[PDB]
């Protein structure tokens, strides 16, 4: 099988610069086209530019000229992207793509998240949602932290069925995020419910009891 | 005309360019009739010695370290017998396109124009006089014609097996 | 560059449909469009290249036809693993993705489950105020919920956030987020969510009075 095994996660600061390696297997890396590829919300999927690893031949996207560098190494089957002057327009997710032989693009890397961010690490504020006014829907609120993620759990795990975690929102540099859990009345009342909160950037684990 | 050492020379560059490629791919693209067809039957060529496994295995284990003195001993050897015939062209297109898909250059762009004009060199100063004794460029052409495309795809790649075996 | 309309942006279909998406490029492309099939966290992965070639191991339920401006995408019979988005490919001239398509599953109407949190005691020590009301399991996808503020409409500050379509019960779930200072919190009384939907011939209403 072919396989395109990619670099970790980036958390950059902006104006810098970072290089993401793909790492080729399972055939004759000088045989084919190495592209790469741009994921992100509104921008969508845009093309960055291939390079050959024959002979070291680019081309790029008119986009992405000056912004990307694709280079690769023949003896290391390893393919890299350097993405230079890095902005908040840069966070997306990077893909390494093979294009095939009378076949277009048939194996993909995991791809690499580059957040691209002047924030410095947050632990989140941890507030509990309780009932302000026959089944009780209780939540909490997790607010101001950095970067992603959280881990957010409702007694350690042993609440799941009824439990929504939803996406987090950025809003000035900082995310925020909100999950709720819905227990019959009776356990609402004769029962314990916490949500665990990690945040394992700042090292961060707290526990909220949601009282009424 | 035809046969003068201008058209023939100017027919030849053509036929480079649309043959030899930089990249294994296509994607995305890179954006006379009888030369149409010259460029077609060399491509149709080009994959079906490219489909020849034992000629790519010993195309593959060919040094390049030094690709100016590669190509010109190979080209050399070629036509050192002095019996000239399109088979031998064909392989010598061949194998600058494979020089060019295997030997590393910060500016490739350039690597592409000075391999095409290695060439054309040794088309002018080794060849010139053999293809308007053919007619131009012509004879290529009607050389295609007289057998199918294993007949010139064997030939040319016993002509290529003779001369990466000993260079 | 060649621009790439994709349509449509959303497909509601149940399983055993004939399900059709369509493509439509701005210049002649020929036969070089595919179609790409991308589940959440994962790359996109090849169904349809050249207009209408099968890349090995793809069902045969899948197939593609084109005129060269006109591209057409077509699942003869929508199985379950078939719930993904769906992207085209041009790459004729340079390459340009399509915008995208996410297919959905059908289900019979779910009414959604409103519930409204006032800021919670501590974060109104930290100074701060943000009001949280969780829109649950609700079908179908169209959906509105607006914030009022003493019965009347607030615009400024809200976030919204929607879970990927559940894979046990096909409903969405939402979270809406109302941002305030604490001194404007502290201003009112009366804290709406609003919720329209197709479920309720008037808008859902979940409140509370600042003033308990
Ligand atoms: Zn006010």
């Amino acid at each position: 099988q072919v396989q395109l095994q990619q670099s970790g996660a980036e958390l950059v600061k902006p104006g810098s610069s970072v290089k993401i390696s793909c790492k080729a297997s399972g055939y004759t890396f000088t045989n084919y086209d190495m592209h790469w590829i741009k994921q992100r919300p509104g921008s969508g999927l845009e093309w960055i530019g291939w390079i050959y690893p024959g002979n070291g031949n680019t081309k790029y996207n008119q986009k992405f000229n000056g912004k990307a560098t694709l280079t690769a190494d023949k003896s290391s089957t390893t393919a890299y992207m350097q993405l230079s002057s890095l902005t908040s327009e840069d966070s997306a997710v990077y893909f390494c793509v093979r294009e095939g032989l009378g076949i277009t693009f048939e194996y993909w890397g995991q791809g690499v998240k580059v957040t691209v961010s002047s924030a410095e690490t947050t632990a989140p504020s941890v507030y509990p949602l309780a009932p302000g006014t026959s089944m009780v829907t209780l939540g909490c609120l997790v607010k101001g932290y950095f970067p992603e993620p959280v881990t957010v759990t409702w007694n350690s795990g042993a609440l799941s069925s009824g439990v929504h975690t939803f996406p987090a929102v950025l809003q000035s540099g900082l995310y925020t995020l909100t999950s709720s859990v819905t227990v019959p009345s009776s356990t609402w009342s004769s029962q314990a419910v916490t949500c665990n909160v990690a945040h394992p950037a700042s090292s961060t684990k707290v526990d909220k009891k949601i009282v009424p | 005309g035809p046969t003068s050492s201008e058209q023939i020379m100017k027919t030849g560059a053509l036929l480079l360019q649309g043959f030899i490629q930089d990249r294994a791919g296509r994607m995305g693209g890179e954006a006379d009739a009888s030369t149409k067809k010259l460029s077609e039957s060399l491509k149709r060529i080009g994959d079906e010695l490219d489909s020849n496994m034992e000629l790519q295995r010993m195309i593959a284990a060919v040094d390049t370290d030094s690709p100016r003195e590669v190509f010109f001993r190979v080209a050399a050897d070629m036509f050192s017998d002095g019996n000239f015939n399109w088979g031998r062209v064909v392989a010598l297109f061949y194998f600058a396109s494979k020089l060019v898909l295997k030997a590393l250059s910060t500016k490739v762009p350039e690597l592409i124009r000075t391999i095409m004009g290695w060439t054309l060199d040794f088309l002018r100063e080794r060849l010139l006089g053999w293809i308007q004794d053919q007619g131009g460029w012509d004879g290529l052409l009607s050389y295609f014609g007289t057998g199918t495309w294993q007949t010139v795809t064997i030939f040319v790649a016993g002509v290529l097996t003779a001369s990466l075996t000993i260079w | 560059d060649i621009q790439m309309t994709q349509s449509p942006s959303f497909l509601s279909a149940s399983v055993g449909d004939r399900v059709t998406i369509n493509c439509k490029a701005s210049q002649n492309v020929n036969k070089y469009l595919d179609w790409y099939q991308q589940n959440l966290g994962e790359p996109p992965k090849l169904l349809i290249y050249h207009t209408n070639s099968l890349p090995t191991g793809i069902p045969s339920r899948f197939s593609g036809s084109g005129s060269g401006t006109d591209f057409t995408l077509t699942i003869s019979s929508l199985q379950v693993e078939d719930v993904a988005t769906y992207f085209c490919l041009q790459h004729d001239s340079g390459l340009t993705f399509g915008s995208g398509t996410k297919l959905e599953i059908k289900r019979a109407d779910a009414a959604p489950t409103v519930s409204i949190f006032p800021p919670s005691m501590e974060q109104l020590t930290s100074g701060g105020a943000t009001v949280v009301c969780f829109v649950n399991n609700f079908y179908p996808r169209d959906i509105s919920v607006k914030w009022k503020i003493d019965g009347s409409e607030q615009r400024d500050g809200v976030l919204d956030s929607v879970t990927d379509q559940d894979s046990k019960d096909s409903t969405y779930s939402m979270s809406s987020t109302l941002s305030l200072t604490k001194v404007e919190y502290e201003r009112h009384n009366l804290y709406t969510c609003e919720v329209v939907h197709k479920t309720s011939s008037s808008p859902v209403v979940k409140s509370f009075n600042r003033n308990e």
